[PDB]
């Protein structure tokens, strides 16, 4: 929530549902990266 | 260097040669005398410039009244037919049979959509619409992304089915009638007669983006003018998708504004500021909206959101009253995403009486609270819209006109006044049209007062197109000389009728296309704006024209005779001519009509040839076979009879005209007998000249061709082999040399074109021309223009005989007023004859401008075709320059110092023509150069509008205004 909170503000129209905008969404994102599923796209959003 | 006397005698002999050659070989005096020797085949009739304007104003008022009376029929029928509608929801059994425009005419498709059935029309081809049209039913257009088959759409195609018999009745009572349209508040457009749309959506690849609700006539007839202030949220929370959507939304919202509306875009984030250079409400014309769009597209998001600052800024912007405004509909449009502040303090402090509306827009897909935004909307008589994606922008940014129209509905018949639009380009390719509009009200439960809930909005707008060529026929210009013309004006400056108004769109700025960011098959949008060209941007601008403009904007009748600068047809020269403007107001409407006549055009010639002997003899004179004795003949492609049409192939048209004139003797019960009588008398006179005088000396030494171009529409060139080099328009009212020679009282030399692909330098020659000038019974008249093509070689060999071929001590050239090279001395200059002198020796040209032998004037052409810059052809503004003679002095001796150098020169004006001789120390002497002096349309961007707003042109606004009704509802948001 500190590193990527309110930072996925890319001007394109593609929807990025796994973000860190609030606490329940950050929980969901961290749990999904824990299960291993699609964690690389979360990482790519974090890099961009 | 020669003395003044030797140069003066040189140019005296040099000009005597040319003037005597042209005077004795053209035949000005012979033609003057054969015009004056008859005096009984015609009569000299006056041109009463007041009676003409009043008659034309009455015909225009009658036309617009006949078009107003066909709108109050359609509005009444629509209201009565919809009031008695039942609103079923079961159509799949009782179909709706209609013709959907932009559906393919293939008979082997058989769509038969659920709940509806199609019509396959016959589509005869008509005139007054250059397309195939069916007068049997009305066509229906439904926007591409609006499903046809809804219960809102099928309930509209049901009750609108009764307009067809009123469409037919209107058309049969006055067959001159163009499109009649009903544009619905649901997106439908039902028009008559039926005709397939220009763009099927996906039947071909090109899709169409046409919504009736964004058309100028619809917006103009749906609500009164506005004072819009767009308040944009540029705090940090909007960065990303919602800022991009806000930019697109503000652009699409600006595209719903007209020239009677006023706008400014502000922007707030912990601080409110104007987003542009404007600082207050501006007039919302195409240039101001261009500025506002370019300023919006540069917005970046950062900071804290402070609604109180932004709303204070907005309410203080809407209180100026020092600037020009509309003073009808004060509204604020807040584009935001979501917040927690509602700012009740500011609303109570600033619009406690609720004279200002508020429309709020929540843009993007976000997680913020929207309650306060809807509260701001529901409290201040406004409305609340949500824009989650790009697809919602169009329909959500054009819907506030629904709220703005409640006070107009609540006024009843006080609010049903016809309105006429700006000039714009018909969507069905009819050229420039204006449209008369009328809003249709919803009256269900009107004589028992039941509902008043859905009855607060209009059903749509009824419109009827009037083409500008229908108005250009009530102002006939063929009794005025080529220099006189009618023109009409808005109460806004804009021009409804002018020789300089073209079917092209008005350009703004310099076009800039990117080639690395355009997919091949994406179907870019094109344009939707009207052709609003001010009166001061169509002509040259004095300070007397400004006062004439302002004097006939506020409905005054008057007359003024003065002296002005007129630009030539080919925008290369400028003339100092006397003009007379006589203006009046068009009584029924708010247009004003003026007529511009040059004195020497107060009398015209009216033919009086009614003897079949002379008529048939004169008609014999123009048949191609006999050309070898009368010279190649051109005829003006006017409308002499309703049968034959101007074919634009002049031999085609000439043979058609001949076989028409002989196939039916000049009785012609339905032709225009005055035009054909003038043509016949004219051809008789011109053939008399060609036979009696020109044919005696078959060839002259220096002459290459001899032409007569006259009023009536006759052009004659004596050697047929010269008729192949005639490049002039066959309509004598577009011939630039004709209108130029009418103004001057001497011989006019036209300069050929440079680097022109075709015979234009040596095969043709240099054109001299002079206007024929007769006095019948004490009345001046200029009915024709004779001329000559001078051979370049003969002129050179008379010119050389200190100036010898390719001499390297001095250059001796001849230019005209305009700075174009006509007779050089170097075989390197003389190969580029007809080129601007500031392009082959800029230093002396700039010095000549400085020493006041040449003056120049700069103008803007707002309708130009342009090659897109680096950032097929687009529309742009071009700057034009024209040079002429200001000082009437004859000699100019001097010396120019290039720095380190000096070159002595003498210039002398050949009197009785428009030519000037310059002898200067050779450029080869000194290695000096600064930069070229170009005389050509330079694609420009100015003028700068941030400055025009601080001193804007005078303008009158509409005085009917329907807002602020006390029994509105505003329980909707």
């Amino acid at each position: 929530m500190q590193l990527f909170g309110g930072r996925y503000d890319f001007e394109d129209t593609e929807v990025r549902r796994s973000n860190f905008d609030n606490f329940p969404q950050a929980l969901i994102s961290v749990f999904q990266v824990l299960t291993g599923e699609d964690w690389n796209s979360v990482m790519y959003n974090g890099i961009m | 260097f020669p003395s003044a006397v030797t140069i003066k005698s040189w140019v005296d002999k040099m000009q005597e040669d040319l003037v005597t050659l042209a005077k004795t070989a053209s035949g000005v005096h012979q033609l003057v005398d054969i015009y004056e020797k008859y005096q009984d085949l015609y009569t000299v009739e006056p041109n009463n410039a007041r009676q003409l304007v009043e008659i034309a104003a009455r015909d225009i008022e009658k036309l617009l009244s006949n078009r107003s009376k066909a709108l109050v029929r359609l509005a009444l029928e629509a209201e009565k037919v919809q009031a008695a509608h039942q609103w079923r929801e079961d159509f799949a059994s009782n179909e709706v049979v209609y013709y959907n425009a932009k559906d393919d005419l293939d008979p082997e498709k058989n769509d038969s959509e659920p709940g509806s059935q199609r019509i396959k029309p016959v589509f005869i081809d008509d005139a007054n619409f250059r397309r195939q049209v069916s007068y049997q039913h009305a066509a229906v257009h439904i926007p591409t992304d609006i499903y046809e088959g809804s219960t809102i759409v099928l309930n509209e195609l049901n009750w609108t089915s009764a307009l067809d018999d009123v469409f037919k009745k209107n058309r049969e009572e006055d067959p001159s009638l163009l499109w009649q349209v009903f544009g619905s508040a649901t997106g439908l457009a039902r028009y008559y007669p039926a005709s397939p749309w220009v763009d099927n959506s996906r039947t071909p690849n090109k899709i169409d983006l046409y919504d009736v609700r964004r058309r100028p006539w619809y917006i103009q007839g749906a609500a009164s003018p506005k004072d819009m202030l767009i308040l944009v949220d540029v705090s940090g929370s909007v960065s990303g998708l919602t800022l991009k959507l806000i930019r697109t939304s503000v652009s699409e919202m600006l595209e719903t504004l007209s020239d009677d509306d006023f706008v400014n875009v502000a922007s707030f984030n912990s601080n409110a500021q104007d987003v542009s250079c404007f600082q207050h409400l501006v007039q919302a014309n195409v240039r101001n909206k261009k500025v506002l769009k370019d300023a919006v597209n540069n917005i970046t998001a950062k900071g804290i959101t402070d609604y109180k600052k932004g709303f204070s800024f907005a309410f203080e912007q809407l209180l100026n009253y020092n600037v020009s405004r509309a003073n009808c509909n004060k509204i604020i449009m807040l584009f935001t995403d979501g917040g927690e502040e509602r700012a009740q303090e500011i609303f109570a402090k600033y619009n406690k009486d609720k004279k200002v509306r508020v429309f709020t827009f929540s843009v993007g897909q976000h997680n913020y609270d929207r309650g306060p935004i809807q509260w701001m909307a529901c409290e201040n008589k406004g409305y609340y819209y949500e824009i989650p994606s790009i697809g919602a922008i169009r329909i959500n940014t054009q819907e506030y006109l629904d709220v703005l129209g409640r006070p107009m509905v609540l006024a009843g018949d006080k609010a049903k006044q016809v309105q006429w639009t700006n000039v714009y380009l018909d969507a069905l390719e009819l050229g420039l049209v204006i449209t008369g509009t009328l809003p249709v009200f919803n009256i269900t439960g009107q004589f028992e007062n039941k509902t008043n809930l859905k009855n607060q909005l209009i059903l749509g707008v009824m419109g009827v197109d009037v083409s500008l060529e229908d108005i250009k026929r009530l102002t006939p210009r063929f009794t005025l000389c080529p220099n006189g013309y009618y023109f009409a004006i808005d109460p806004n400056g804009y021009v409804l009728l002018h020789p300089n108004l073209q079917p092209k769109p008005i350009g703004v700025g310099i076009p800039t296309i990117n080639l690395r960011k355009r997919r091949p098959n994406v179907q870019n949008p094109k344009s939707q704006e009207p052709v609003t060209l001010d009166f001061l941007d169509a002509e040259l601008e004095n300070d007397i024209k400004v006062e004439i403009r302002n004097k006939m904007i506020d409905g005054e009748s008057g007359e003024k005779t003065f002296r002005t600068l007129v630009k030539s047809q080919d925008e290369r020269y400028i003339d100092k001519g006397n003009r007379t403007y006589t203006w009046t107001p068009v009584n029924g409407t708010d247009y004003s009509l003026a007529l511009v006549l040059p004195t020497y055009s107060f009398y015209y010639i009216k033919a009086k040839i009614e003897e079949t002997i002379t008529q048939a003899r004169y008609s014999e004179t123009l048949k191609p076979d006999n050309f070898e004795e009368s010279g190649y003949t051109f005829l003006a492609p006017r409308d002499y009879c309703s049968d034959l049409k101007p074919s634009d192939n002049n031999t085609e048209f000439l043979l058609n005209f001949n076989e028409f004139i002989d196939r039916k003797t000049p009785n012609n019960p339905s032709c225009n007998t005055d035009l054909i009588n003038r043509v016949l008398l004219d051809a008789g006179f011109t053939n008399e000249l060609v036979q009696n005088y020109w044919s005696k000396q078959k060839n002259i030494k220096g002459v290459k061709a001899r032409f007569v171009v006259t009023d009536g529409g006759i052009t004659r060139v004596y050697p047929k082999e010269a008729g192949e080099n005639w490049q002039e328009n066959p309509e004598t009212y577009e011939d630039s040399f004709y209108k130029r020679s009418l103004d001057n009282d001497n011989y006019v030399f036209t300069a050929p074109y440079f680097n022109k692909s075709g015979p234009g330098a040596y095969e043709s020659g240099i054109m001299v021309s002079k206007a024929v000038e007769i006095y019948i019974q004490g009345k001046l008249l200029k009915p024709a223009v004779v001329g000559i093509k001078i051979d370049v070689n003969s002129w050179i060999e008379n010119f050389t005989k200190d100036c010898k071929r390719n001499s390297d001590v001095m250059d001796c050239v001849i230019l005209d007023d305009g700075g174009f090279l006509l007779m050089a001395n170097h075989d390197d200059y003389t190969n580029q004859i007809g080129r601007f002198f500031g392009e082959i020796d800029p230093s002396l040209m700039r010095h000549l401008v400085n020493i006041s032998v040449y003056a120049f004037n700069k103008s803007y052409d707002y309708q130009s075709v342009c090659e897109p810059g680096a950032a097929s052809k687009q529309s742009c503004i071009t700057e034009q320059t024209q040079y002429f003679f200001d000082n009437d002095s004859k000699s100019f001796s001097g010396v120019l110092d290039c720095g380190n150098c000096s070159r002595i020169f003498h210039v002398e004006k050949l009197m009785n023509t428009n030519l000037i001789f310059i002898m200067v120390e050779s450029k080869g002497t000194c290695p000096c150069d600064t930069r070229l002096l170009i005389q050509a349309e330079q694609t420009s961007d100015g003028p700068d509008p941030c400055d025009m707003v601080k001193q804007p042109r005078y303008r009158k606004g509409p005085d009917v205004c329907f807002d602020n009704n006390v029994l509105e509802d505003y329980t909707d948001c």
